[PDB]
RNA sequence: UUCAUCUAGACAGCCGGACGGUGGCCAUGGAAGUCGGAAUCCGCUAAGGAGUGUGUAACAACUCACCGGCCGAAUGAACUA
């Protein structure tokens, strides 16, 4: 762009600023049409270098033909002011910067379009000719449309149909017909009642099209306008009545509406004789290598082709002619300045979605009016990094005030009201830099509605952020965005030393990109979440370097097995110690599974006074009033799933044995006998004890055995069963292809819960219990059973009950205690009944 | 109201909303049988009943979905008993 | 994609025929002996599996 | 044949004494609401649209109380059926042709006649609007309603009802697949 | 060989219905003519099974059992060597 460095005079001229977002399918045509849009700019390697692909910015983009993220674009465009007042806006300047951002397809990635879609000012989706709408151009455009935004479809690649598919005068008009109609019917799925007028009409100059390889486009205007210089007047008349009617032209110029000539023959296409008979004549004439018809046809349309550029036949005679006819710069960007709003117009209906408070304070007039003099807050979602380790730019957009370099602003957090003193930050900003494709440009001040990079503030926000300086206001939204929390992967460093580089690596990788999520196991382990598979491939591949600095290893994660006993503890168990010192009788009564959801939450927190929890047990659970007799203290860790008994004989015992009996059974109630770890809703009943001495012939290492086989034994005597978690997932999809969801849940040991309707028929999600032990690739095979358009959501809820008999190595539970015992490290599950059942 | 997924009779046209029953297949069984017919069928299965609990069943023939027309209550009582696999209502045909 | 009424022309004449069980010849939509001699006119047939 | 003997007696007992005889050759029918015109016709005249005995319907008039029974022995074709009454038949024929309830065809079966389609409103949500690529009609959504842009044909003479383009044809609600109760022969006594 | 069907119109072939009760009972979130658990039903009848097999995730759209019309006769199974 030749606006170097006049790119500050155009940012204060706020009526001259537009910015968009081109989102489409993957191998589809986004990252070359943008290269024509900046081929207008004098920043690409001009003459010619068509495959610029300014979303490159990195490796693993040019080698693939792909997009992860992309920065903005500066430019300024020249035109006539007669060609610009078709907008309603009172715009004065001639030059227009299109500060262009975008976001790719990839149903895996597709929370990333929201970070660049709740911040942009216009939706420009791209559709193929030969494909029509794909499956996720429409889903990823309608996440979101509820903003509002203005979806202007810009289809492309007519050349692929034009040379390979042997398209005729009728069939390509049927292709635009069924493609454009079948893509604009879906636009009013949830269009609003008044301002949902974004039904794409072609004749209003909306649906421009061309090629990225041949590098051109047009809507009907710029072949109604340079065509309207001849053959009548005017543009709006012959452009308005177009597209179906038609004319005659063998003898007469009557413009009827029918199909029948006066003698009976069919008439014509209105389209392809007016407006694209030169594309059949052009490329059908050129691709037979004729030399008789191309100079004369060059005289048939717009003298001349220049200079050396005659003789280069073979894809250059092809390649240069439509570039001589029109660019996509006076075509598509002409459509952008005609029908797309400025932030001062489009921002008025923008932040009632985004402003959490009621329409009350000074921001409810200074955001609506988007005042450049008012308070200086903004919103920041995505965090683009630069070529260091990562001191990553904050991709921000100011909604109020002219933001300034060298400035002191309050910083807030994700879910925060400024009442309390925790997690609001009061710091200053380093540098305010702008970016075009792969380069940067530092600025000083900007008015509202302008995305800027923001240097150095990245340390003090997590994946999203507001930064206000009128401390009565509220947070800006997080909207409960979209697809894919979703999946889990165990990740571990090798060679036992680079744990600090890993923990800093992923706590900085969390601030890197907001689509991914990371957390810790039940054991404090290192698992990373993900949005799918190829996302974790493309960033968790390069957690190798640029993010951590040490290569790693990948493993599937270990599900938290738990332990349970339920029925009656069949025999009153006994335990004689390896020293002849005591006997233990017991008969354990495993409590109901209501304490599973009734031992954590705020109904009970133990170690209170010993009457209030008696009121809660007798009044809420079903126990007696004599439970105050019964209990003293339990294990493990305070928050154990037990509260101890008294079926001991109430004569003398347990005030000189308790200090090494309640300090003894923590194993096993933190690490258990059958599978290896702890158990819930358990309750041993020690009937009898023995201390045939005093407090000098007992002690620590003599009495900390005492449950040595006791609650091990009578724990394991009844049935016992190992226990699993089972998630509460929901899966959202319309009902074209729901038929795979219920079946694939049925083949993966799942449980249907419900089914829900909605005002329309998209997004019919289903609630499903789905166990963790086969929950790994479930998103992936769900995609294979749906084919894309089904977006899972996955969260933890409860602890269910398994019943496939783990004590005998036969069934599923015996299999997982078997192989999980082999990775546990110890050998077979103990047979016993002479062990743990000493016959006294 | 019904345990079998019940067909109702109401058109949605300008304030017309009152859930009335067409006296369909599982709909006479709710009325004529014991008041545990809407209740006590969550775990139960009960293919039983032979007490002659009515002889004037034909006071719903103008409601019971006109099929055989010319006779009072002949055809329906061997329809139900099998279609009504709860009981049989008669010692007429099993 | 093509028009499904013309799909009822092609798929009837190449796709939705029958198949043998012991030597895997293609058989007409009613047969009871796999006409190739090697399996010996066996009475074991089945439909060829459904489209996609 | 002794179960065909109750095709004798059910044809004997109606051909004894009464007034009229009226055969109807009904190959194509839609049975459901035409034997609700055996429920509005409950007890009026039980039809006998029965077996292949077209030879023995006219042979077995050996009683000759009405010796005009020999009429359909050279009619060994057509799906005959007897109804009778002692009433004027001129009033029942007004209603037994009005049994032109119809349904779609057999997902692609035969067609009666070519049908022209205008631009008439229906008034539903946009349902199958994105499913008009088999026939290919220009049709637009406005005011939350389905409106047809241009007139495109559906069927053609020589070709029949289909499954691609004629599945949605009874979203426009015409009656191709009925072939109602058609008169063959009427006679009194 | 045994058991059957018919020139009183059998068999195959194409034209046709392939219901009302009643989207039968429980079950099932839902299991609507065709999906698990038993039973096992009458009017229209020329016919209808709790339906032969596809079909939506529950529907709606398809194929027969039964017998209507085709034209003029001998066929159908199980077996046996
Ligand atoms: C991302 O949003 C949610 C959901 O994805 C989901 O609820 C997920 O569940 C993870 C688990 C949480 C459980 C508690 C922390 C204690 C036991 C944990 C689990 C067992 O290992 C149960 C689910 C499934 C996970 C594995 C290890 C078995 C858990 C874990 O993270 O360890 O948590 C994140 C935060
Ligand atoms: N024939 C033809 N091929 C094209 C055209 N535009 C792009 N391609 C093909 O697409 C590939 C280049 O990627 P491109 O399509 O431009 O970008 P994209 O598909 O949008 C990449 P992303 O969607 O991830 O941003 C090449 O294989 C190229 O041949 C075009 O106009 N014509
Ligand atoms: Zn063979």
């Amino acid at each position: 762009a030749f606006t170097v460095d006049q790119m500050r005079s155009l940012m204060d001229k706020v009526t001259n600023v537009r910015n968009m977002s081109v989102i489409a399918h993957v191998d589809h045509g986004k990252s070359t049409l943008t290269d024509s849009l900046v081929q207008r700019a004098g920043i690409i390697s001009a003459a010619k270098a068509g495959e610029a692909r300014f979303t490159d910015t990195r490796k693993d983009e040019q080698e693939r033909g792909i997009t992860i993220k992309s920065t903005a674009i500066s430019l300024y465009s020249e035109m006539s002011d007669e060609d610009v007042k078709e907008i309603k806006q009172k715009t004065d300047g001639n030059s227009f910067l299109i500060n262009l951002i975008d976001s790719p397809g990839h149903v895996d990635f597709s929370s990333e379009v929201t970070a660049a879609l709740r911040v942009t000012d216009g939706a420009l989706v791209v559709v193929d000719t030969i494909e029509g709408v794909c499956v996720q151009t429409e889903t990823v455009l309608r996440q979101a449309l509820g903003e509002r935004i203005k979806p202007v479809v810009v289809i492309n690649k007519v050349d692929r149909a034009l040379l390979e598919l042997q398209v005729s005068k009728e069939d390509l008009y049927q292709t635009f017909a069924r493609t454009v109609e079948s893509v604009n019917v879906i636009v009013s799925t949830y269009a609003d009642e008044v301002l949902g007028d974004v039904q794409v009409y072609p004749a209003r100059g909306t649906v421009a099209f061309g090629s990225g390889l041949h590098g051109w486009a047009f809507t009907i205007r710029q072949f109604a306008t340079r065509y309207a210089k001849k053959f009548g007047v005017d543009k709006a008349k012959m452009m308005d009545r177009l597209w179906g009617d038609s004319f005659f032209n063998p003898k007469t110029k009557k413009w009827t509406n029918k199909d029948t000539d006066a003698e009976g023959k069919p008439l014509e296409r209105a389209f392809n004789m007016f407006i694209l008979d030169p594309i059949f004549r052009l490329f059908t004439a050129i691709m037979n290598f004729k030399k008789d018809e191309i100079p004369v046809l060059l005289e048939k349309l717009e003298i001349v082709l220049k200079g050396d550029e005659k003789d280069l036949e073979g894809k250059a005679l092809l390649k240069v002619v439509m570039r001589k006819f029109l660019p996509a710069a006076d075509a598509l960007l002409e459509m952008i300045v005609l029908h797309l709003p400025s932030p001062v117009t489009a921002q008025a209906y923008r932040a009632e979605q985004l402003y959490e408070g009621p329409a009350d304070d000074a921001n409810c007039i200074a955001i609506k009016n988007c005042d450049p003099k008012a308070d200086l807050m903004l919103y920041v979602s995505k965090m683009v990094p630069t070529s260091d380790k990562g001191r990553f730019y904050a991709f921000g957009r100011v909604f109020a005030g002219t933001v300034k370099s060298g400035q002191k602003v309050r910083i807030q957090g994700p879910n925060y009201v400024p009442g309390k003193k925790d997690d609001l930050f009061i710091k200053a900003i380093q540098r305010v830099v702008l970016m075009m494709g792969r380069f940067v440009e530092p600025i000083d001040d900007c008015p509202a509605g302008n995305i800027i990079g923001l240097v150095g503030i990245d340390q003090f926000l997590l994946k999203t952020g507001t930064l206000t300086t009128s401390e009565t206001a509220h947070n800006m939204k997080v909207m409960k965005f979209s697809v894919s929390p979703v999946v889990q992967v165990a990740v571990e460093v090798k060679n036992a030393n680079d744990l600090p580089k890993l923990v800093e690596g992923l706590k900085r990788l969390s601030k890197s990109d907001p689509c991914v999520l990371t957390y810790m196991s039940e054991s404090g382990e290192h698992i990373v979440a993900g949005t799918g598979e190829l996302h974790l491939e493309i960033c968790l591949q390069d957690l190798e370097h640029d993010h951590a600095g040490v290569p790693l290893k990948i493993s599937p994660p270990v599900v938290a097995y738990r332990e349970t006993v339920e029925s009656e503890s069949s025999q009153t168990a006994l335990s004689k110690s390896p020293n002849k010192h005591n006997r233990i009788y017991l008969k354990a009564e495993p409590i109901d599974e209501e304490v599973s959801l009734a031992i954590e939450n705020g109904i009970i927190n133990p170690r209170d006074d010993f009457k209030a929890r008696a009121r809660i047990m007798a009044d809420d659970y079903g126990w007696d009033v004599t439970d105050a007799r019964k209990i003293w203290c339990f294990g493990p860790d305070g928050n154990g799933p037990n509260l101890v008994i008294d079926q001991t004989k109430a004569v003398q015992y347990l005030h000189e044995i308790k200090d090494s009996v309640v300090a003894a059974f923590q194993w096993a109630t933190k690490e258990g006998p059958i599978f290896g770890e702890e158990m819930r809703s358990v309750r041993v009943n020690i009937l009898d004890v023995t201390l045939h001495a005093d407090a000098i012939h007992r002690g620590g290492g003599q009495i900390i055995p005492t449950m040595r086989r006791a609650t091990y034994a009578g724990f394991l005597l009844a049935d016992p069963k190992i226990q699993e978690p089972v998630f509460l997932v929901e899966i959202q999809c319309p009902e074209q292809a729901v038929g795979g969801i219920y079946s694939v849940l049925n083949k993966k040991r799942g449980q249907v819960v419900s089914e829900e309707q909605r005002p329309g028929t998209p997004l019919f999600t289903v609630k499903a219990y789905l166990p963790v032990n086969e929950s790994f690739g479930f998103t992936g095979e769900l995609r294979q059973a749906t084919g894309g358009q089904a977006f899972p959501q996955m969260v933890f809820d409860h602890w269910s009950t398994l019943g496939s008999d783990p004590l005998d190595p036969t069934s599923k539970a015996g299999e997982i205690v078997l192989a999980a015992r082999k990775r546990h490290g110890m050998k077979e599950e103990v047979p016993g009944w002479q062990e743990y059942y000493d016959k006294l | 109201k019904g345990i079998k997924v019940t067909v109702q009779l109401k058109i949605q046209n300008r304030q017309a909303a009152a859930s009335v029953v067409p006296s369909a297949s599982s709909l006479v069984i709710t009325a004529l049988k014991e008041p545990p017919r809407d209740r006590k069928k969550d775990k139960n299965v009960k293919h039983s009943g032979n007490i002659q609990l009515d002889e004037i069943i034909e006071i719903a023939r103008q409601m019971r979905d006109k099929s055989f027309g010319r006779t009072l209550a002949s055809v329906t009582k061997e329809i139900l008993g099998t279609a009504q696999s709860v009981g049989c209502r008669v010692d007429f045909k099993n | 994609i093509i028009e499904p009424s013309l799909k009822a022309l092609a798929s009837k004449y190449n796709c939705d025929k029958s198949v043998c069980r012991k030597c895997y010849a293609r058989l007409p939509p009613r047969a009871t002996n796999c006409r190739k001699r090697k399996c010996g006119h066996t009475n074991q047939l089945r439909p060829k599996k459904k489209l996609k | 044949r002794e179960k065909k003997a109750e095709y004798f007696a059910k044809l004997r007992e109606y051909l004894e004494e009464y007034k009229s005889l009226f055969v109807v050759g009904v190959d194509n029918v839609s049975s459901q609401q035409m034997h609700e015109v055996r429920k509005e016709l409950r007890g009026r005249a039980v039809v006998l649209m029965g077996k292949n005995t077209m030879v023995r319907r006219a042979i077995r008039g050996f009683l000759s109380d009405l010796p005009d029974f020999e009429k359909l022995l050279p009619f060994v074709k057509g799906n005959v059926g007897f109804v009778f009454t002692n009433e004027p038949l001129t009033e029942i024929k007004n209603v037994i042709v009005s049994n032109r309830v119809a349904a779609p065809a057999r997902a692609g079966a035969v067609a009666p006649e070519d049908i022209w389609v205008r631009a008439v409103n229906t008034g539903m949500e946009p349902g199958k609007t994105s499913f008009f690529q088999a026939l290919g009609v220009p049709t637009k959504i406005a005011r939350g309603t389905i409106e047809i842009v241009s007139d495109v044909k559906v069927v053609d003479a020589g070709n029949k009802v289909g499954q691609s383009e004629a599945s949605l044809l009874n979203l426009l609600n015409i009656s191709p697949f009925t072939f109602g109760l058609t008169v063959v022969q009427v006679y009194d006594n």
